[PDB]
């Protein structure tokens, strides 16, 4: 049985960063040559393992995280990154495991009007931990003190990309997936084609 | 975040050695390709070499095979750049880099494509 990496680069949809989603991949054969043969990643990078010795990896779980983001915001997908990304809406570990995606889909998620369905959090109480995930859209107070809005010092904490077909690269949308590594002291799940 | 403190730097003649060393801080540095670049006056940061986490795999630019090796000891947090045969093409700043290991080798070459840089360490070869 084939690992469903499939159903998670090519998903119709993808979310917004700040509501990123994960799916876990396991008990399954991972021909991970479907990301070799795919030669369409502007990013493909991993830590702790060779980007290109995969197939030859067997590994406890597989977490997928797909999300979009701008083309300038992709380099805060990695450990130890600091911004609004990396600290309120998606975070790796120190010890992060695993690889980094991304290919341009100005193709298909930006327009000539602009689209604006993806959003980032930029208005937060603290940082996330690594792997956390907060999907609330609170009218966010500096005090702390809840508030409502058109009340003052009172902010909502989302905001929108725009995705112009026109813009620089660095402004154009990248889908974005995530693999995590899991390391367990037993038998791995996620194993390459002829490794048993 | 992981920090990154270059050393061996300093003034050499031409004809000789220096080896430059890189410490990372925290215990993550064994996830990371590190790479080395280098900017020499009036250039952009240039490409030197990079060795993956694992020690096995590395990359030089074509104007240092031969006279340069990279190395590294994951047990000490350190990358190392052991350079002879130094000519004043080789003066410049020397900086660390750690980042993911990548897909495509060109991408080691790409300054921007790291995820962690360090202040850099002058080296001089006088004629
Ligand atoms: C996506 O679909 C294309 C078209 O068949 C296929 O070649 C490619 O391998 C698929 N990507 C994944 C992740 O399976
Ligand atoms: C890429 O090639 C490998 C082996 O050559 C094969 O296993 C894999 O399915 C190919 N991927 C495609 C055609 O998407």
């Amino acid at each position: 049985n084939l690992c469903p990496f499939g159903e998670v680069f090519n998903a119709t949809k993808f979310p917004s960063v700040y509501a990123w989603e994960r799916k876990k991949i396991s008990n399954c054969v991972a021909d991970y040559s479907v990301l070799y043969n795919s030669t369409f990643f502007s990013t493909f990078k991993c830590y702790g393992v060779s980007a290109t010795k995969l197939n030859d990896l067997c590994f406890s779980n597989v977490y997928a995280d797909s999300f979009v983001v701008k083309g300038d915001d992709v380099r805060q997908i990695a450990p130890g990154q600091t911004g609004v990304i990396a600290d309120y809406n998606y975070k790796l570990p120190d010890d992060f495991m695993g690889c980094v995606l991304a290919w341009n889909t100005r193709n298909i998620d930006a327009t000539s009007t602009g689209n604006y369905n993806y959003k980032y959090r930029y208005l937060r109480h603290g940082k996330l931990r690594p792997f956390e995930r907060d999907i609330s859209n609170v009218p966010f107070s500096p005090d702390g003190k809840p508030c409502t809005p058109p009340a003052l010092n009172c902010y909502w904490p989302l905001n929108d990309y725009g995705f112009y077909t026109t813009t620089g690269i660095g402004y154009q949308p990248y889908r974005v997936v995530v693999l995590s590594f899991e390391l367990l002291n037993a038998p791995a799940t996620v194993c390459g084609p002829k490794l048993s | 975040q992981v920090q990154l403190v270059e050393s061996g730097g300093g003034l050499v003649q031409a004809g000789g050695s220096l080896r430059l060393s890189c410490v990372a801080s925290g215990r993550t540095f064994s996830r990371y390709a590190m790479g080395w670049f280098r900017q020499a006056p009036g250039k952009e940061r240039e490409f030197v070499a990079v060795i993956e986490w694992d020690g096995g795999t590395s990359y030089y630019v074509d104007s240092v095979k031969g006279r340069f090796t990279i190395s590294r000891d994951n047990a000490k947090n350190t990358v190392y750049l052991q350079m002879n045969s130094l000519k004043p093409e080789d003066t410049a700043v020397y900086y660390c880099a750690a980042g993911g290991n990548q897909y495509y080798s060109a991408t080691y070459s790409i300054w921007n494509e790291y995820d962690f840089w360090g202040q850099g360490t002058q080296v001089t070869v006088s004629s």
